[PDB]
This record gives structure tokens, sequence and C-alpha cells, in this order.
């Protein structure tokens, strides 16, 4: 696939 | 920067991912964020396109962590 299982976890911001 | 571009699109994609994968949403969203912005905008517009990308990332991740 084009997706990498080595990708960084997405972290949402908060105020 | 492209990084903040992706991060911002990630902010919109994450809750949609989490609604079907609440444990892996962070990792699955991050994987999906490899895709170009036009494709990410497409996933935000078409829930069934996002769903299929989530399923793909799920299968890639499982193969990575199992065998």
């Amino acid at each position: 696939s084009t997706l990498s299982p080595n990708a960084s976890v997405f972290k949402p911001s908060r105020s | 920067s492209p990084e903040e571009q992706k991060q911002m699109l990630g902010e919109a994609i994450y809750p949609k991912v989490a609604a079907s994968q609440p444990e892996l949403a962070g990792k699955l969203t991050g994987m999906i964020l490899e895709l170009p912005v036009t494709e990410l905008l497409h996933l935000l517009e078409e829930s069934e396109a996002l769903d299929a990308k989530v399923n793909e990332a799920l299968e890639v991740l499982k193969e990575y962590q199992q065998n």
C-alpha cells in the first residue's frame, strides 16, 4: 500500500 | 508549512476515524496523513472513501504488527 505503518500517531491540539 | 497543513487536515479527519476505530484513531489518522492534501480533502467529503482508507490502514497495520 501507499500507507506506512511506520507513520506518526496523529495528536490533536487543544486550547 | 506542509506539516501544519497535514496537522490541520488531521484535526478534521481524526474524529471521523475515531468514530469507527476509537483505540487506533491516532495511528490510523497519522497513516492516512501521508496522502496528499487533495486526497485528504476527498476523504473528508466522502465518508465511504474515508472508511475504505481506514480499513486499508487497518490491514496494513495488522500485517506490520503480526506478520
